[PDB]
């Protein structure tokens, strides 16, 4: 009597991910008060208006 | 924070930095009226410098 077996396994995993999130503004003022010009100009990003 | 940049701003009238400069060379100055041989003064300036 004999015997034989063979046994193989091969498994592959692979994965990948990218983000690229680009944010630009450029508020813009004339005249008025030189404070209220930089206060309003400064980006409020959450209130851009 | 908007309010910093707008107290900034505020403070700024008051004790600015120079931005832009248009600058001539100081032998400009140098003038007849009050100097004798202001040519040559002005000559040698412009050497020197």
């Amino acid at each position: 009597s004999s015997h034989g077996c063979k046994e193989l396994e091969n498994a592959l995993k692979a994965a990948s991910g990218t983000q690229n999130n680009v944010l630009r503004g450029e508020p813009f003022i004339r005249g008025g008060g030189a404070g209220f010009i930089s206060g309003l100009s400064y980006l409020e990003l959450d209130n851009p208006a | 924070t908007a309010d910093l940049m707008q107290e900034w701003g505020d403070a700024v009238q008051y004790n600015p930095a120079i931005i832009k400069v248009k600058v001539e060379p100081l032998y400009e100055l140098v003038t007849a009226t009050d100097f004798a041989y202001s040519s040559t003064v002005r000559q040698n300036m412009k050497q020197a410098l």
